[PDB]
């Protein structure tokens, strides 16, 4: 559920 | 405007002649859209981060407006869980992170 | 302080006693950090991101020093790309967008 949007 | 952390930065933006709910994201270079049917031509790209990487279409010179904040850059479409604005824009209409 | 964001939003942190790099992210949910070991229990968890869902362990009531910022919570350990700064954390040292 959590979301996290790093973009390498 | 000043955004707080509470909860996800959302905010709305204008793109393609539609309006949609982002967020702001500095954990991002690029910025992303859920799936849409914009015109022109784009170029392949793949992007990586949590989980691996997902294929996208790669727009240049998109418009893009974010709170009233007139933007113009590139726009990647794709298979993202979220829109996502990234750094590329956030430059442009002079946002910060402050503590 | 203000930080722009035509650079990554790289900051240097401290946890578990070491010293770390990690990357300012406002569209993180959570903190999420490399492999590494930490004292104390954790349970297992799953996140989202861009490329898909990962496995992590969660570590809770975690001392973190942020830029020299004092920050208490969750912090999870896993197959991330990179060190990141989630809003649970950027909360409690006061950070915001701004523009």
């Amino acid at each position: 559920v959590s979301q996290n949007y790093p973009i390498v | 405007p000043q955004i707080t952390l509470w909860k996800r930065p959302l905010v709305t933006i204008r793109i393609g002649g539609q309006l949609k709910e982002a967020l702001l994201n500095t954990g991002a270079d690029d910025t992303v859209l859920e799936e849409m049917n914009l015109p022109g031509k784009w170029k392949p790209k793949m992007i990586g981060g949590i989980g691996g990487f997902i294929k996208v279409r790669q727009y240049d010179q998109i418009p893009v407006e974010i709170c009233g904040h007139k933007a113009i850059g590139t726009v990647l479409v794709g298979p993202t869980p979220a829109n996502i604005i990234g750094r590329n824009l956030l430059t442009q209409i002079g946002c910060t992170l402050n503590f």
